[PDB]
């Protein structure tokens, strides 16, 4: 029995990075030979495993995390890299084992005039733990007591939009990215093939 | 500034190459993609060129597009007799925040 | 991919216009897909009315805003446009058009309807 790789890669509507979408994949005969036929795969790299030797190994539990980010920020989705989206709304451990897959999707996410539907967290109190998600949209702290969802000396608001348009350079075009996380220790294997 | 202006007439002759101009401004034609449509008497228009240089599947090779600064041009090669129709510009204007179009050119072959 | 408009083609002034674009070959639940409306007077240049993306982003023509309302009935795969306070200058043909994906940039107005001549008189 096969498992939904055609649902996490061909999902109907991807999520924004500050509210990424986890999914579990177990109890199937996993086939990694369908991914290559998807896209030219602007980013396809694996930590702890090779992509060609993927179709013969067995794993314990496989998570799949999908979201959408900018072009020049794909480099931040890697262990131990400090940035702004790898700091405030998606962090993965320094002991990572898995793969990341990112492909350009300016075809489907860029509206003419600006797509103000993909937002990301810009302000937080402290950096967040690996694989942690927060959705609260509380107003951020300022030097003095913030205003009230309005302008002022500082009194800022946390989230910021993206503004994708079809003419933006490749560095500012929207990219869809999905991350697979495996486990290998003392495995009474549940998913492989 | 907020409206594109085209010359009304082209007037080529078979087997010749002609160009059709479209002048805009810093805000609409110089900072967005420029489309180019084609509209025949008694029929909805039909796309010819999007993204200033790309052709939808089903358009012959002879149609070419060009954008340069705040100006746009359409180059028709191998002029033929089945092409005398209206040609329209199209661009998204950020200052007006809407799509704007041009007047149109006749292009009747002789 | 096919589109077709329908409604009442003749209406007196100070009444409201309703139009319904029924389509076939795509669904307004996928990413990219969107539907818009474009009118053209008899012997004039084209004019853009409104647009509605797949995530319900109702863009309007500013000068014609405060008069227009576009809505979708995805279950029936159809879009409805409504414009109040019609006038004799609004006699035109109304096309419903489709915006899907291309190969490196979104396509706009790739497919058109067949129009619906609308006369506003007495």
């Amino acid at each position: 029995n096969l498992c939904p790789f055609d649902e996490v890669f061909n999902a109907t509507r991807f999520a924004s990075v500050y509210a990424w979408n986890r999914k579990r994949i177990s109890n199937c005969v996993a086939d990694y030979s369908v991914l290559y036929n998807f896209a030219p795969f602007f980013a396809f790299k694996c930590y702890g495993v090779s992509p060609t030797k993927l179709n013969d190994l067995c794993f314990t539990n496989v998570y799949a995390d999908s979201f959408v980010i900018r072009g020049n920020e794909v480099s931040q989705i890697a262990p131990g890299q400090t940035g702004n989206i790898a700091d405030y709304n998606y962090k993965l451990p320094d002991d990572f084992t898995g793969c990341v897959i990112a492909w350009n999707s300016n075809k489907l996410d860029s509206k003419v005039g600006g797509n103000y539907n993909y937002r990301y967290r810009l302000f937080r109190k402290s950096n967040l733990k690996p694989f942690e998600r927060d959705i609260s949209t509380e107003i951020y702290q300022a030097g003095n007591k913030p205003c009230n969802g309005v302008a002022g000396v500082n009194c800022y608001f946390p989230l910021q939009s993206y503004g994708f348009r079809p003419t933006y350079g490749v560095g500012h075009q929207p990219y869809r990215v999905v991350v697979l996380s495996f486990e290998l220790l003392h495995a009474p294997a549940t998913v492989c093939g | 500034q907020s409206v594109l202006t085209q010359s009304p007439s082209a007037s080529g002759t078979p087997g010749q190459r002609v160009t059709i101009s479209c002048s805009g401004s810093r805000s609409n034609i110089g900072s967005n993609f420029v489309y180019w449509f084609h509209q025949l008497p008694g029929t909805a228009p039909k796309l010819l060129i999007h993204s200033n240089d790309q052709r939808p599947s089903g358009v012959p090779d002879r149609f070419s597009g060009s954008n340069s600064g705040t100006s746009a041009s359409l180059a028709i090669s191998g002029l033929r007799s089945e092409d005398e129709a209206d040609y329209y510009c199209a661009a998204w204007d950020d200052s007006l925040s809407s799509w704007v179009f041009g007047g149109g050119t006749k292009l009747t072959v002789l | 991919i096919t589109l077709k408009e329908s409604g009442l083609t003749l209406v007196r002034p100070t009444q409201t216009l309703t139009l319904t674009c029924t389509f076939s070959g795509f669904s307004l639940i996928n990413s990219g897909v969107g539907v818009g409306w474009i009118r053209q007077p008899p012997g004039k240049a084209l004019e853009w009315l409104a647009l509605i993306y797949w995530d319900d982003d109702k863009r309007y023509n500013p000068s014609l805003r405060s008069r227009l309302t576009i809505s979708k009935a995805t279950s029936k795969n159809q879009v409805v446009l409504t414009m109040t306070n019609m006038d004799p200058v609004d006699t035109a043909t109304y096309y419903c058009t489709h915006r899907g994906p291309g190969h490196n940039t979104p396509i706009y107005f790739e497919f058109w309807g067949q129009g619906a001549l609308v006369t506003v008189s007495s």
